[PDB]
């Protein structure tokens, strides 16, 4: 629907500017001239700027000749120090070309956005090639991951090829008939979930970005991917359920919960996600529920939080020492979020925290340790270590209680 | 005035008020006052303050400050604890345990931080705590060695110890490989590095503290002190508890070699513990300095000897130096057994020749050691207390066959076979 | 360091339902009588009455596995209280960590059954590993079992001392 | 004498009837048939395998008794 | 109902 | 419901498969299991009328069976506690059970193979003597029903006991003499 | 930028360094200065400052002290005026800072501005809880806790409460008509004495011009109550004493406003004086139109007492008369702090109750009891720790700046010592959260 609603008249000012500026007979700007402007030894951003700015005025029908030069040279736009307006206008022109010339534009655009270290890199990514394996479009040069216009382009491509692949393999299984439908549905669900996971991993800050600065290209790409995932979840919430059952790196949970308004449906299946055997899935469920409770503080959210507290208290006395550490290290920062969402949980949260603190203290007492936290019973506050698991878990319990008390007190 | 003042100041210290600079200043000033009063001039007598008693009243309150995150407060409290007198009556078991645990933690923490120089205060505190009572002595020794052998602080003494996106990048249209075996590639493996000089002098500091805690007080103007067999026995038994589980075959009498073949797993565990932690041998010879105590390490010595016997049997090299650690461990083990009077001087000198022999010869000598210990045994009752100097002495002449007839025959045969290289060492095994 | 007065203080705390303080002072008396807990505690101090008092102290603090340990101290092991306490699930002490200190094979048998019935397979594996220890084989020579029990007793009492002092 | 059933996977979770099941013993996860049985650890590889299998283009886990019965 | 937030007005028919 | 896993109408392969996959995870509920075993053996007696009740006892109408109970020496346990004395429960009697007023029947015997293998090896020259009787709770129940218990303390003693057991299987009935 | 916020739904965040923030706030002040030749633009620009500070307590405190220095520099210039306006707006937006801010803003009239405080709704919640009560003793306990929190906020942040003065004035207006019998049974006298004490504890600021109208409304409600139930004036002896002391302070600090109120309501006062002539203090007012020495032997006996009998006797003598004269307990603070750590149960409990009552009357001295209370929590004597836990919610409600470390100590002793303080910490934390951020 994005391409169709793009065609919709907004105000008609574009027609006015068409009739006014294009009448200058500056239409001497030709694809060969644009290609020459791109291939200057210096960057020479002025000439390409003027040409593509002029091309914005061109109607979609006559803009077809410029498809080859714009797509072929968009790899050069990844270089450092390219002006933003160049990429913005390229995005606008690509959207226009997509509105009138979708399929071959997609084929040539994917062929153009190859990593380029492999040079040709199998330029035979035909229409069928992408239609069978939509994830090819994600196999692109790393620089697009922090280039918001071309990233938006790639997201459009990815959505289109997911739907195209669905219809394609449906048609293929129909014609090859001469059960398999279950395998079709499973393959489609797996493909959509895999696309979602790759996008989420793109949203992660890399090590260099890890090496504050909340306004950058990464935030723009995160917003774009969040919008696309919102569209996908609206299209099929079962994909959201499958992705969350698969889980993903918990650093994204604030980002994903804040940027995907359809995420509120997660409270429906979180009770069933909790009941999975895998410890990792339960940990992820607790973290997800904590972020949602921060976001949406609803009675159903409170009931699911009560269930979360009860299961954490339950399997506190089912897990071994190593399992206790591995489970309660990530899910303890969720308790402060639960306290923030729901004051009526203070009783159960504090009772659970006391029980786990005494269990961990006894566990510390069983074996000789380095720090011996029990004798350090009168320590002060310490805001922000390869020690043994139990003292780490005790310090984590301490920090959880510190955060809860500090936020409630102020 | 002084009890109330100390109470109020410590209460302010424990509460959020009285920030760490003033806390360290207060502790240093109180330490200065206690040390000044101990220096019995005219002024301390005239003042009549009794800083020592009032400070002693709040020992349970001062003990947590040894664990303070601020280093200056920690060392100020360490000095104050080092000099402050304990209560006239005694220390309560909770107070004694808290003081010992805080003292050993401060000892190891300051050893890690400042090295050996910044250790004197904790050492003085622990020596005093050991001197308070035998229970205090046992607690200090046990906790100190346990913290020394703990996975943390063992490095002080030379001890040992994007997915989906990248996957899509790598991925022509077939999986080729059927799957990944286990959890993918193994990690980049563990590495370690520390100056050996620092290891040596940290071990020296720990061993000096242990010798201070073990040696009896007082006295006379001449004569080196005697290591207490009770303290060394405590160190021995806690070493046995730490290294191995003390599970089976724990009686001091050694069993036949059939049992050595029947308990190879425990022996290998003991051997690996000795290989990873060089500090264990130092503690072994510390135990061996006192004669009766090394008998209680009979399980440790038996297991290590069994591991070495297995290694020498399995060894295929012609020279014994291709196995550096095992050769050194055999030499050290025999020397330690000789120090504790578990072997006669003739057997005790065999480690001098281990570096020259083939593996089967050194295995035969160690098996002769095993046979001798089967015949006589490391029984503490065999040690006769020589009241002439307050020390236990093992008499092998009275024991009968103390020279070890068959064992010396085996040793002489081994020497005679390799007489070309071992001619000069023939005198070390004379009667 | 007068163990009789420490036991009197512990009983005074126990009479007022101050179970934590009572257990603290019982452990202090035990620490007085033995050289810390290196030696075995004399029978006339840790009598069956004192050990039962410690049992009830641990039970009222929801340290149920600790009750399971102390049940072995008695002249005859009180399997009824130990089994009734291990059935609890609101434990405040690290249940799996204390399975090293059981030396009686029937206590561990009940433990393995309980974990199997409730489905916690991993703790059942820990219990089965504990049973499978060679030193705990019930048909060992008597002094071997006695020494294993003694060392586990020492380690457990030292852990309790570190926890409560 | 047959009793072809296994132990209940429940937990009897307490509010101190929702329960968390144990490991699905003998489940035989139909990874190709169901997309929820694919771990994130190996999502892409199984995706490729099921894609290739679906086009025109559990085994080798036989019991030990039936492993070398050549007859 | 993923297209409507839980704190949005409900269209009662 | 799960105690019996190889009853009647079960082939040898099923027996072997069940025997391999045994997990030691229950209580030492010796009495209830022994009652289950005796009820299983006496399941078919009344329907075929082998026990001629009220018509004398026929030694030629016998279905010879022996129960070889292999167990350790540890005391009996139940969820309530340790029982420390073997008691057969009679909570749900099989129909017609009161006619014999004893679970074990005329042609049945119970041989206990009490495993007492020590953890650490203890070589003893006393092992060369004959297999001794065990002191556990199962020994009186073995004695009353014509059988006897065995206390093996080494693999060779286990082999000797199993050799003795094979010689002790023979079709016959047990009579108390006076 | 719309790209940064694309996909958001605009419902319920950047970091900058110190000197950059100082430059930004000085730039805001320059904009205000050139705008001067109201506070509209300062409030318009303030969201940027809050976003840039990112809720960083240290950054906000740095800006606060920098603006205080600027106000000290300029004094009362146009730049000084706009610095005061910005500082008061920031204080309203970030009132969680324990500092009540210096006297410079206590003289300004920006409290009536069209501005929203980050804490106003919460004190509104607590003042509703204070006023609304019934015969229930549970609701009376709730109202007492509400009075405690509101009083601590009064002594800590007096300006915030005075912005809500017309509200409680209207409530006082509403509650005055009800006859004496239902007034006493419904415990409305508790509400009246609570608001009267609160007004007393908002002493030097309630007499300003902006607060004058609601103050006159509250006083009108009080005098209407006095006139309507003049028959049973004897049961209102404490209320009459408190009201006359408040009138004394009113005529002392602000004589013109007090006189202007008195002439506005002269005839009710004259009629009440003629009818209730036994109000000798009222007649003394018409005419206008020691304590430490008594407690010497008590303090000496308490200090020098050793046996439990003597301590119990002196504590009971202090307790029995302190109900009549609550002000006296301020003298025995340091002396009975040492009794709170006493091993004996009875004297310790009685000392804890007396200390709690003392700091209840005077919330300022509550912070002085922090070291002894923390020592009691951490002491070896388990009875002492138990009773410290028992009184933990009350003292936590009293302090509220060291409630963080206090509850942390309580949790730590619960974690290692086997006691279960989950209930006490839960109640204390519930009240503190229901005050500070809810």
């Amino acid at each position: 629907v994005d391409d169709w609603i793009c065609e919709e008249e907004i105000t008609g000012t574009d027609a006015l500017l068409r009739r006014m500026l294009l009448t200058n007979n500056a239409k001497n700007h030709s694809p060969k001239q644009l290609q020459e402007a791109f291939s200057a030894v210096p960057v020479n951003n002025t000439q390409v700027m003027q040409i593509i700015e002029h091309l914005t005025l061109l109607s979609a029908s006559e803009l077809i000749p410029y498809a080859e030069v714009l797509t072929s040279n968009m790899s050069q736009l990844l270089n450092s120090g390219v002006p933003r307006r160049i990429l913005q206008t390229v995005n606008k022109l690509w959207m226009v070309l997509n509105t009138v010339m979708p399929r071959r534009l997609w084929v040539m655009t994917v062929n153009a956005l190859q990593p380029s270290i492999k040079f040709v890199r199998q330029q035979k990514y035909t229409q069928n090639d992408l239609m069978i394996d939509p994830l090819i479009v994600l196999r692109c040069d790393q620089r697009v991951h922090r280039c918001p216009p071309l990233m938006d382009i790639t997201l459009h491509m990815l959505n289109g090829y997911l739907l195209a692949s669905k219809a394609y393999l449906s048609a293929h299984l129909k014609e090859t008939e001469q059960t398999r439908e279950e395998l079709k549905n499973a393959l489609l669900a797996a493909q959509d979930s895999a696309a979602v996971q790759i996008l989420l991993e793109i949203c992660l800050p890399t090590e260099e970005e890890k090496a504050d600065n909340l306004l950058c290209n990464l935030r723009e790409v995160q917003c774009l991917i969040c919008c696309l995932l919102h569209q996908m979840y609206i299209a099929d919430p079962n994909i959201a359920k499958l992705v969350h059952f698969q889980g993903y790196p918990c650093e994204l949970l604030p980002l994903t919960v804040a940027g995907i308004p359809s995420m509120h449906i997660c409270l429906d299946f979180i009770p069933e996600l909790i009941a999975q055997p895998e410890l990792e899935k339960q940990i992820f469920a607790i973290q997800l529920l904590s972020h949602l409770c921060i976001q949406y503080a609803l009675p159903k959210s409170l009931s699911v939080a009560r269930l979360a507290v009860n299961v954490m208290g339950t399997l506190l006395t089912v897990l071994t020492q190593a399992k206790r550490y591995a489970f309660f290290m990530p899910t303890l920062p969720s308790l402060v979020s639960f306290c923030r969402a729901f004051p009526p949980l203070y009783e159960d949260i504090m009772s659970l925290l006391i029980q786990i603190g005494q269990v961990c203290a006894s566990d510390v007492a069983t074996q000789t340790r380095d720090i011996d936290p029990i004798i350090t019973r009168l320590q002060q506050i310490k805001e922000k270590g390869s020690m043994d698991p139990d003292v780490q878990l005790c310090h984590c319990i301490e920090r959880t209680v510190i955060e809860i008390i500090n936020m409630s007190v102020s | 005035l002084l009890p109330l003042a100390f109470r109020s100041c410590l209460a302010r210290v424990h509460a959020g008020t009285l920030q760490p600079p003033f806390t360290a200043r207060f502790l240093r000033n109180l330490a200065l006052l206690v040390g000044w009063e101990q220096q019995g001039g005219e002024g301390p007598a005239a003042l009549g303050a009794h800083f020592g008693e009032s400070a002693s009243a709040h020992l349970s309150d001062l003990a947590p400050l040894l664990l303070h995150p601020e280093e200056e407060v920690a060392e100020a409290a360490a000095s104050l604890l080092a000099i402050c007198p304990f209560p006239s009556e005694a220390l309560s078991p909770s107070q004694l345990l808290g003081l010992v645990r805080a003292g050993v933690h401060r000892f190891f923490a300051s050893l890690r931080l400042h090295g050996p120089p910044g250790v004197a205060s904790a050492c003085q505190l622990l020596t005093r705590l050991s001197q308070t009572s035998p229970a205090g002595l046992k607690a200090v020794l046990q906790l100190l060695v346990e913290g020394a052998l703990h996975r943390g602080n063992t490095e002080l003494f030379g001890g040992q110890v994007a997915s989906l996106l990248d996957t899509n990048r790598r991925h022509i249209w077939s999986v080729f490989h059927a799957g990944v075996i286990g959890r993918g590639l193994k990690p980049p493996k563990f590495v370690q590095s520390r100056n050996q000089q620092e290891v040596i002098y940290n071990t020296q500091s720990l061993l000096s503290l242990l010798v201070h805690c073990c040696s009896a007080p007082g006295g006379e103007c001449w004569g080196a002190p005697i290591l207490s067999p009770e303290a060394a026995k405590a160190v021995a038994v806690t070493l046995v508890e730490s290294v191995c589980p003390d599970a089976a075959g724990a009686e001091l009498a050694w069993p036949p070699e059939e049992h050595a073949r029947a308990t190879v797993e425990r022996d290998l565990r003991i051997g690996r513990r000795f290989r990873e932690q060089p500090l264990l041998f130092e503690l072994l010879k510390l135990v061996a300095a006192a004669p009766p105590a090394l008998c209680y390490c009979s399980v440790l010595l038996r297991g290590l000897l069994a591991a070495l016997l297995g290694h020498w049997e399995a060894s295929r090299h012609p020279d014994t130096t291709h196995s550096p650690w095992h050769l050194e461990a055999s030499c050290t083990l025999v020397a330690v057994m000789a120090e504790g009077s578990l072997l006669p001087p003739a057997l005790g000198n065999m480690h001098e020749v281990f570096s020259q022999l083939a593996p089967f010869e050194v295995r035969l000598l160690l098996l002769s050691v095993w046979g001798f210990l089967r015949e006589h045994g490391p029984l503490p009752q065999k040690f006769i207390f020589q009241s002439e100097r307050g020390r236990f002495i093992r008499d092998f002449s009275r024991e009968g066959g103390g020279e070890g007839g068959p064992h010396l025959a085996v040793l002489h045969s081994v020497l005679h076979r390799n007489i070309d290289r071992l001619g000069l060492f023939s005198g070390r095994f004379q009667a | 360091n007068n163990h009789s007065w420490l036991i009197i203080q512990a009983d005074i705390y126990f009479a007022t339902n101050q179970y934590s303080a009572a257990l603290h002072y019982y452990l202090q008396a035990g620490a007085v009588c033995s050289d810390f807990f290196n030696k075995a505690v004399p029978p006339d101090v840790y009598t069956d009455q004192v050990i039962k008092r410690m049992i009830k102290c641990c039970s009222l603090l929801n340290c149920h596995t600790q009750v399971a340990i102390l049940c072995q101290f008695l002249r005859e092991i009180d399997y009824k209280t130990a089994f009734k306490s291990l059935q609890e699930q609101n434990s405040h002490d690290a249940m799996d960590s204390y399975y090293d200190y059981i030396w009686d094979v029937t206590i561990l048998e009940y433990l393995t059954y309980l974990h199997h019935k409730r489905g916690e397979t991993d703790k059942r594996q820990i219990a089965i590993k504990a049973i499978g220890q060679t030193e705990l084989n019930a048909s060992n020579p008597e002094e071997v079992l006695q020494l294993a029990a003694q060392r586990r007793k020492k380690k457990f009492l030292q852990a309790m001392a570190k926890l409560y002092f | 004498v047959g009793k072809k059933v296994v132990q209940e996977t429940g937990i009897k979770v307490r509010s101190r009837g929702f329960q968390v099941a144990l490991l699905n013993k003998d489940l035989k996860p139909q990874t190709f048939r169901n997309a929820y049985d694919i771990p994130r650890r190996n999502l892409l590889d199984h995706l490729t395998r099921m894609r290739s299998n679906l086009l025109k283009s559990q085994v080798h886990s036989v019991p030990i008794a039936q492993m070398g019965n050549y007859q | 109902s993923p297209s409507y937030s839980p704190t949005s007005p409900s269209y009662s028919p | 419901p799960y105690a019996i896993k190889a009853g009647w109408k079960e082939n040898h392969a099923t027996f072997m498969n069940e025997l391999k996959n045994l997990q030691a995870e229950g209580l030492t509920t010796l009495g209830q299991s022994l009652r289950t075993a005796f009820d299983l053996l006496n399941l078919n007696r009344l329907v075929t009328g082998i026990d001629n009740y009220g018509q004398g006892r026929n030694p030629f109408f016998l279905e010879p069976a022996i129960i070889i109970t292999i167990t350790d020496g540890s005391k009996l346990t139940t969820t309530s506690g340790v029982q420390d004395e073997l008691h057969l429960p009679l909570n749900s009697p099989l129909p017609g059970s009161e006619l014999t007023k004893e679970p074990f029947r005329w042609d049945q015997r119970l041989f206990a193979l009490v495993l007492r293998l020590p953890g650490t090896m203890s070589v003893e020259s006393e092992q060369l003597t004959g297999v001794p009787l065990d002191d556990s709770a199962i020994t009186p129940m073995c004695e009353v029903t014509g059988g006897r218990s065995y206390s093996v303390c080494s693999p060779r003693m286990l082999n000797q006991c199993l050799e003795s057991l094979v010689q002790k299987v023979q079709s016959g009935v047990v009579i108390n003499f006076e | 930028v719309p790209r940064i916020w694309q996909g958001r739904d605009q419902r319920t965040v950047l970091r900058v360094q110190g000197p950059e923030l100082i430059s930004l706030v000085e730039l805001i002040l320059a904009e205000a200065e050139t705008r001067s030749q109201a506070c509209s633009l300062i409030q318009a620009r303030l969201p940027l400052l809050l976003s840039c500070c990112c809720g960083d307590d240290e950054s906000v405190r740095k800006v606060t002290e920098h603006l205080s220095g600027c106000i000290q520099q300029w004094g009362d210039s146009v730049l000084g005026r706009r610095c005061r306006d910005l500082l008061l707006q920031l204080y309203l937006q970030r009132p969680e800072l324990r500092v009540p801010v210096p006297e410079v803003l206590l003289h300004s009239e920006g409290a009536a501005s069209s501005s929203v405080c980050k804490l106003d709704g919460l004190i509104h919640r607590f003042i509703t809880l204070l006023a609304d009560t019934s015969d229930s003793r549970a609701l009376e306990n709730r109202g007492a806790d509400a009075s405690m929190a509101c009083r601590k906020l009064a002594v800590a942040h007096p300006l915030l409460l005075l912005r809500h003065l017309p509200m409680i004035a209207a409530l006082l207006h509403g509650r005055t008509h009800l006859n004496f019998q239902e007034f006493r049974q419904q415990n409305h006298l508790s509400c009246f004495l609570h608001v009267l004490g609160l007004l007393e504890l908002l002493q030097p600021h309630v007499f300003r011009s902006e607060h004058q109208g609601a103050l006159w409304d509250c006083l009108l409600s009080f005098i209407r109550l006095l006139l309507n139930y003049r028959k049973s004036s004897r049961h209102l002896a404490a209320f009459i004493n408190k009201f006359v002391q408040f009138i004394h302070k009113y005529i002392t600090y602000n004589a013109p406003a007090a006189i202007s109120f008195l002439q506005k309501h002269a005839d009710p006062l004259h009629d009440l004086s003629f009818d209730n002539s036994d109000l000798v203090m009222l007649k003394s007012l018409l005419a206008g139109l020691l304590t430490a020495a008594e407690m010497a032997p008590y303090m000496k006996r308490l200090s020098r007492g050793q046996t439990v009998e003597d301590l119990l006797e002196v504590l009971s003598d202090i307790d029995e008369m302190s109900r009549r004269r609550p002000e006296i307990l301020s003298f025995f603070s340091t002396n009975l702090q040492r009794l709170m750590s006493s091993a004996e149960e009875c004297c310790r409990n009685l000392a804890f109750s007396l200390a709690l009552r003392s700091m209840q009357n005077s919330p300022s001295i509550a912070a002085a009891f922090l070291p002894t209370f923390m020592y009691c929590l951490g002491s070896q004597d388990f009875e002492v720790v138990q009773t410290a836990l028992r009184n933990l919610p009350e003292y936590a409600l009293l302090c509220q700046e060291h409630a963080a470390v206090l509850l942390h100590r309580a949790f730590l002793v619960g974690m290692y010592g086997q006691m279960d303080p989950s209930a006490q910490i839960s109640e204390a934390l519930r009240i503190l959260h229901m005050e500070a951020v809810m």
